[PDB]
DNA sequence: GCCTTGACCCTCCCCTAAGGGGAGGGTTTAGATTGTGTGCAGTCTGACGCGGCG
């Protein structure tokens, strides 16, 4: 939601809101067994002991 | 003091760059006024030499019949349409001609100065004014180089006093009247150069043309040129103060280009070159701020240097712009479709054919380092997997040697003439192969007889008696 | 008790937040420009860094 | 066996001719080394006396 | 020029193209061994720059030089298996062969 | 058989008229904008050269 406040008010109320759906990226989905298919091959994201 | 504390040249540059404070709207104006007064002083010092004004009026009468246009000769007037220039050129010609005849000597300093101040009115295009000042530099530097070849030979002879060799050399300008006074001391040094007293003539008698080609005295020319030097050092010191005050603007613009192939100081230096161009081109009489005009030149220089030197394999600016346009069209089509577009539809939103866009997509890729770790290891790199494909296989070399041996064998089993024309027709154990006419002329025989000989020798070699060794060197 | 497990759903979230700040700098840069009354939010969002 | 470029094809041809003799030259990586030390400001040189 | 998947390969007999279909790709179920051509492919080349000895060799026996070189996919040596699957991925604008 | 001879023949390169198409290069562009911006690191152990105190 791109919300536009006008210039001079003690409140800074809205002129308008332009609300819409943007596409930001694809998220690799995990399969039923805990793997990811990334560039065709199944991969495992190993947990980290830090 | 922070001197000696860091290694970063970015920090050193920012540190020495921040010691110059920003200018106000009024500071830019009087720095620009200092620049224009320096250039005006250079021009009013040029006006003392007449042939520059003669060349300029030559240019104007060339504009009269349109060998050129005065839009390329003058950018405007200060107290471009071609009617006011007629008035100013006429009043300047009426000044030059009324100065030409009045030569005396105190009266000669009224008309030259009023012509200087009335020639001040012309604010020329940079090309003509630069031509005039460089012409005067060439005149004065050839006059000056014979002036110091006069002393070059005097050092060629012996020990060189010239503390008082200058005493009456000033003003005579026609003859050796100053030269005779040197032997009048009769110290041994005053001997030497005097037996070169004849060889010196064509130097100071080449003055015989130039003092008749310039009209004014030697120090008059030298001192209007030193006034030109003072004016251009004033205009150059004022340009340096406008560049040094606006380097923060360059960093401000350059921080938006930081990861497109060039490093931050590379971008800053290219933008600094653009800023120096902007200082050269800025006009304060337009009422705009220096930032408004200078941003154009700074951005131009930075984007041009990114197109020039950001890539290993340089792409030209037209293809760089096609790649940039393709990239933002791909961004729009990826946002509006949630999916990376294919070259087919990427060629329908663009105006371009699909086979053009396919090669544009194949054209924009940066080389991989051969120190790239393969396996993300540190023991094997990409350069370890790349093969020399120009190497001949040792079985191919051994096949080549065996084939040389086999053709040597079969050519030994022919007549000496036929084997010679067959080793000459092809390049066998020669550095070049020959044509029928060359083989024939070397034999003093025709082309067609040599053709017959080599065709017959080939038919002989076609027989399986002579062919089974060579047929082994062929494949399916 | 001093060493902690960080798994795919947390490492992926950290990298997504990295991409989100990489797009946040460009969105803050675009909003500072005066093109502000005719643009939709999907014109200032770049899906490629994320 | 590895880097002598002219010597390894000669060795192949010598093996094929039944002559088990090598004519060894300079390894090519030593020439690469010499050219890389000279690409520093350093004059490294074989004293050919 | 473009490389071409084809069964028409230079310097390769009819015996080595026995288990390739008309598109130059091996049949499914073919028992292959090391060196067998799986997908026949030729790369266009040029400027062969014949040595004078092999130039005479081709002058005697009149055999033309190939404008293409055999760039085929072969079974790795020592590997002997059965072709159980063949997938052909063709670009848009390229015409699919009979096998695809 | 060796050697000419006149007639043919090949490819390859450049030319046609009136520009089309494109590549690759220059140039300016005037509201005003004036200091970057990232990390990352759980090595240890020698060993050398140096500011700084005594
Ligand atoms: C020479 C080497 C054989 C061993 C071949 C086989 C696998 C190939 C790499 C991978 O394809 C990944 C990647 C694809 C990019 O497109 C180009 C770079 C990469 C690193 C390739 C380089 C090169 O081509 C490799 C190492």
């Amino acid at each position: 939601r791109l919300v536009i406040y006008e210039r001079e008010a003690p409140e800074g109320t809205v002129k308008d809101i332009k609300e819409q759906e943007v596409y930001m990226g694809e998220i690799p989905l995990m399969t039923d067994n805990g793997t990811f298919v990334i560039n065709g091959t199944e991969r495992v994201i190993v947990s980290q002991l830090h | 003091s922070e001197i000696g504390r860091t290694t970063d040249p970015v920090r050193m540059y920012m540190r020495e760059m921040g010691t110059v404070e920003l200018l106000t709207r009024e500071g830019e104006i009087d720095i620009a006024k200092r620049i224009e007064d320096g250039i005006n002083q250079v021009q009013c010092s040029v006006a003392e030499y007449p042939e520059a004004i003669t060349y300029l009026l030559e240019q104007y009468d060339r504009v009269e019949a349109e060998e050129a246009r005065l839009s390329d000769l003058i950018t405007g007037f200060v107290d471009i349409d071609p009617e006011l220039a007629r008035e100013k050129f006429a009043e300047l010609r009426a000044q030059y001609v009324v100065t030409r005849d009045t030569i005396k000597h105190a009266t000669a300093q009224e008309e030259i100065l009023k012509l200087s101040e009335v020639f001040k009115q012309f604010r020329l295009v940079p090309k003509q004014f630069d031509y005039l000042v460089n012409s005067m530099r060439v005149m004065m530097d050839r006059v000056r180089t014979q002036e110091r070849l006069i002393m070059k030979l005097c050092v060629e002879q012996c020990k060189m006093p010239k503390k008082n060799f200058i005493t009456l050399f000033t003003g005579n300008e026609t003859s050796d009247t100053w030269f005779n006074a040197a032997i009048a001391m009769n110290k041994p040094w005053s001997e030497k150069l005097h037996d070169v007293s004849e060889e010196v003539h064509r130097a100071l008698q080449k003055l015989q043309q130039i003092e008749e080609e310039t009209g004014l005295t030697i120090e008059q020319v030298k001192d209007i040129n030193r006034r030109m030097s003072i004016g251009e050092a004033k205009a150059r010191r004022a340009k340096k103060e406008m560049v040094e005050a606006n380097l923060r603007l360059v960093i401000s613009i350059a921080k938006k280009y930081t990861n497109r192939g060039l490093q931050f100081l590379d971008l800053i230096q290219e933008g600094n070159i653009g800023l120096m161009k902007a200082v050269d081109k800025f006009e304060y009489r337009r009422g705009y701020k220096f930032s408004t005009y200078a941003t154009w030149w700074i951005r131009q220089a930075i984007t041009r240097s990114i197109a020039d030197q950001a890539r290993t394999i340089r792409i030209p600016v037209h293809m760089i712009e096609t790649i940039n346009k393709l990239n933002r069209i791909s961004r729009q089509m990826l946002q509006e479709m949630g999916r990376e577009p294919t070259p087919e539809e990427l060629a329908e939103r663009m105006l371009m054919p699909e086979d053009k866009i396919r090669k544009v997509l194949k054209i924009a890729k940066e080389p991989i380092s051969m120190e790239t770790p393969i396996g993300d290891d540190e023991d094997s790199h990409l350069g370890d997997f790349i093969e020399d494909t120009t190497l001949e296989l040792p079985l191919d070399s051994a096949t080549t040697e065996s084939l040389r041996a086999a053709t040597h064998d079969v050519l030994a089993g022919l007549t000496a003439r036929e084997a010679k024309v067959l080793r000459m027709r092809f390049g066998i154990d020669m550095n070049t192969d020959y044509t029928l006419e060359e083989v024939g002329k070397q034999f003093d025989v025709t082309r067609e007889r040599i053709r017959q000989i080599e065709a017959k020798a080939l038919r002989k070699l076609r027989h399986p008696s002579r062919s089974e060794v060579l047929r082994s060197f062929l494949d399916d | 008790g001093n060493r902690r497990i960080r798994s795919v759903g947390e490492m992926a979230e950290n990298q997504f937040r990295v991409g989100l700040v990489r797009v946040e700098r460009a969105v803050k840069e675009r909003l500072s420009l005066g093109d502000l009354d005719t643009l939709m939010p999907q014109d200032m969002i770049n899906a490629k860094p994320i | 066996k590895s880097d002598d470029v002219n010597g390894r094809t000669k060795m192949y041809k010598n093996i094929v001719d039944g002559n088990h003799q090598m004519e060894p030259g300079m390894p090519e990586s030593f020439n690469v080394l010499l050219k890389e030390i000279r690409s520093l400001g350093i004059n490294i040189e074989l004293e050919d006396e | 020029g473009p490389e071409e998947i084809t069964a028409d390969i230079p310097n390769v007999g009819e015996a080595a193209l026995s288990k390739l279909d008309e598109s130059g790709i091996v049949y499914i179920g073919a028992e292959v061994t090391g060196g067998d051509i799986l997908v026949g492919k030729v790369t266009p080349k040029g400027e062969t720059q014949l040595t004078p000895e092999e130039k005479l060799l081709r002058a005697i026996f009149g055999e033309k030089a190939s404008d293409v070189k055999d760039s085929s996919l072969r079974v790795p040596n020592g590997v002997s298996g059965t072709v159980i699957d063949v997938q052909v991925f063709t670009r848009d604008g390229v015409e699919k062969d009979k096998r695809a």
